[PDB]
């Protein structure tokens, strides 16, 4: 379950640090992954457009923290750092450093300094199964010969022919007496058959 | 450096493939990968065609491809269409924006054509004048790809040369024109001048004489 | 549509001042930089300059700097380039140059293009054309054929038009177009092919007209 997935641009340089238990600038500061992250994490390159003129200031990070990040902390705060003991008022005085310096994404540089079009795939499990899964591939039929079978569920080997038997728009199964599976409609012409 | 070298023209089959040299330097060529590939229809804009020396941007077919090694870029366009006969720009950013020389892609769709040259020396009523304008003229030549090349005795003189670029006669060949402009005191006082034009590797040469 | 309308060309003397500028439409011109690309008319390609969103970041060519000044405007998707100093080197078609959002290209390559203006740095003025006989060399080749011309010469402007014994020479007629040289004038060429053996009897004249200079000059075309 949980696939909470994040849509952003990351820079060439840290881009190792989506990792499970990992340090650095934007794991120390911008953006925290707990123990044991598993699943998958994949990044690629988003150069050539995520460069506004002469300088991509749409977009920023949080350079400066008091104290270290929770994981799945999103730090959407507008409390600046505190250096000395004088409190920052707003003005800039020698203290504030301003922790919102922004990407400097000016791909004039080598491989290292490149946006790049990151998404980090989150996975945790919690109570509720059958989510998001795998399209498994969807093969074909045979009829008038005896075959193994794997249906969505439920399982069994014999042969598949037609039938006089009738269902309703709800039936997944069928069986004469006794659990004697014998009746599958099929998940994909829906259309009735028996197991002989 | 300051303007990078290419060819002044290339001349190819309708069909067929070309090549066609961008020649730079280690600052503009072989620091960055980023030189690009601009064919320009005469009295219109500029247009994009290739990037990043490997690929292509969209609407751009594949008839366009370059190569790149070491300082030398190379746009090959193959199966040339009558479309392409255009002028092409090749221009590379490392730090500064720095274009090509210029090349003007010729489609052959007629036989070569040798140029006439008929080379003039200045009248005497301008030489009364204080005046002295060499007339070299060039006509009746395909493809359309003349360089003038003056002359004195046996040096090249390359000041006061003034040269229109070669535009449509009326049997579908071009037609051109080239001029010297000197003193009536230089004119006077060597031997011989002359007028040679280049055109496909071919050279016709006028010689006239001040007596 | 993306779109970029240049303005401000003209004609200019040199010395002055001039301010050029671009409109654009169809995409979001505060994201991707535009900029100046000039070219001479039949020659090479040649950029100017770079203006950024914050007015800060600018960079200019050799030929540029000092003179040329650029800037934009986001909130009204246009621009200015502010140029004084104008010398006639500057005489370029001027091209406001960015990137559409479609492409992949960056703005530092060159994909979305302008019609553009024509900027004109000249001190040239109405000029009469100088007529001056091409003297052919038929005294010593006499028997074959012979090319006769006459020498037209520092004129302003476009067009003149020549023609020989007043029209009645038709065959071997072949006027050219003019070059443009550094003053700003003109200069073109006509040279009519003759046989040889009709230069003792026959007088060539070429008729140069220049009707906004009203300038006509009958100049005769004699051996030497």
């Amino acid at each position: 379950t949980n696939v909470y997935a994040d849509s952003f641009v990351i820079r060439g340089d840290e881009v190792r640090q989506i990792a499970p238990g990992q340090t650095g600038k934007i794991a120390d500061y911008n953006y925290k992954l707990p123990d044991d992250f598993t699943g998958c994490v994949i990044a690629w390159n988003s150069n050539n457009l995520d460069s506004k003129v002469g300088g991509n200031y749409n977009y920023l990070y949080r350079l400066f923290r008091k104290s270290n990040l929770k994981p799945f902390e999103r730090d959407i705060s507008t409390e600046i750092y505190q250096a000395g003991s004088t409190p920052c008022n707003g003005v800039e005085g020698f203290n504030c450093y301003f922790p919102l310096q922004s990407y400097g994404f000016q791909p004039t540089n080598g491989v290292g300094y490149q946006p790049y079009r990151v998404v980090v795939l989150s996975f945790e499990l919690l109570h509720a199964p059958a989510t998001v899964c795998g399209p498994k591939k969807s093969t074909n039929l045979v009829k008038n010969k005896c075959v193994n079978f794997n249906f969505n569920g439920l399982t069994g080997t014999g042969v598949l022919t037609e039938s006089n038997k009738k269902f309703l728009p709800f039936q997944q199964f069928g069986r004469d007496i006794a659990d004697t599976t014998d009746a599958v409609r099929d998940p994909q012409t829906l259309e009735i058959l028996d197991i002989t | 450096q300051s303007v990078l070298t290419q060819p002044r023209s290339v001349s190819g089959s309708p069909g067929q493939s070309v090549t066609i040299s961008c020649t730079g330097t280690s600052s503009d060529v072989g620091a960055y990968n980023y030189v690009s590939w601009y064919q320009q229809h005469p009295g219109k804009a500029p247009k994009l065609m290739i990037y990043d020396v490997s690929a292509r941007p969209s609407g751009v077919p594949d008839r366009f491809s370059g190569s790149k090694s070491g300082n030398t870029a190379s746009l090959t366009i193959s199966g040339l269409q009558a479309e392409d006969e255009a002028d092409y720009y090749c221009c590379s950013y490392a730090g500064s924006w720095v274009f090509g020389g210029g090349t003007k892609l010729t489609v052959l769709s007629q036989p070569k054509a040798a140029p006439s040259v008929t080379l003039f020396p200045p009248s005497s009523e301008e030489l009364q004048a204080n005046k002295a304008t060499l007339v070299c003229l060039i006509s009746d030549f395909y493809p359309g790809a003349v360089t003038v090349a003056w002359k004195a005795d046996s040096s090249p003189v390359k000041a006061g040369v003034e040269t229109t670029t070669p535009s449509k006669q009326s049997n579908n060949k071009y037609a051109a024109s080239s001029y010297l402009s000197l003193t009536p005191e230089q004119w006077k006082s060597h031997r011989s001048y002359s007028c040679q034009v280049t055109h496909e590797g071919s050279t016709v040469e006028k010689t006239v004489a001040p007596t | 549509q993306v779109q970029l309308v240049e303005s401000g060309g003209g004609v200019v003397q040199p010395g002055r001042s001039l301010r050029l500028s671009c409109a654009a439409s169809g995409f979001t011109f505060s994201n991707y930089a535009i900029h100046w690309v000039r070219q001479a008319p039949g020659k090479g390609l040649e950029w100017v300059a770079v203006v950024s969103y914050d007015g800060s970041n600018k960079y200019y060519a050799e030929s540029v700097k000092g003179r040329f000044t650029i800037s934009r405007d986001n909130s009204k998707n246009t621009l200015s380039l502010q140029m004084i100093s104008l010398r006639p080197e500057d005489t370029a078609v001027y091209y406001c140059a960015s990137v559409a959002d479609t492409a992949m290209v960056p703005e530092w390559y060159f994909d979305l293009w302008g019609r553009g203006t024509l900027v004109t740095v000249s001190s040239a003025s109405t000029k009469g054309p100088s007529v001056f006989p091409l003297a052919p060399s038929s005294k010593s080749t006499s028997g074959g054929t012979a090319a006769l011309g006459c020498l037209v010469k520092d004129y302003f402007p476009e067009p003149v038009t020549v023609s020989w014994n007043s029209g009645a020479l038709t065959s071997g007629v072949h006027t050219f177009p003019a070059v443009l040289q550094s003053s700003g004038l003109y200069s073109l060429s006509s040279v009519v092919t003759v046989p040889s053996s009709s230069l003792g009897t026959q007088t060539y004249i070429c008729n140069v007209n220049h009707k906004p200079s009203n300038t006509k000059v009958d100049k005769r075309v004699e051996p030497k």
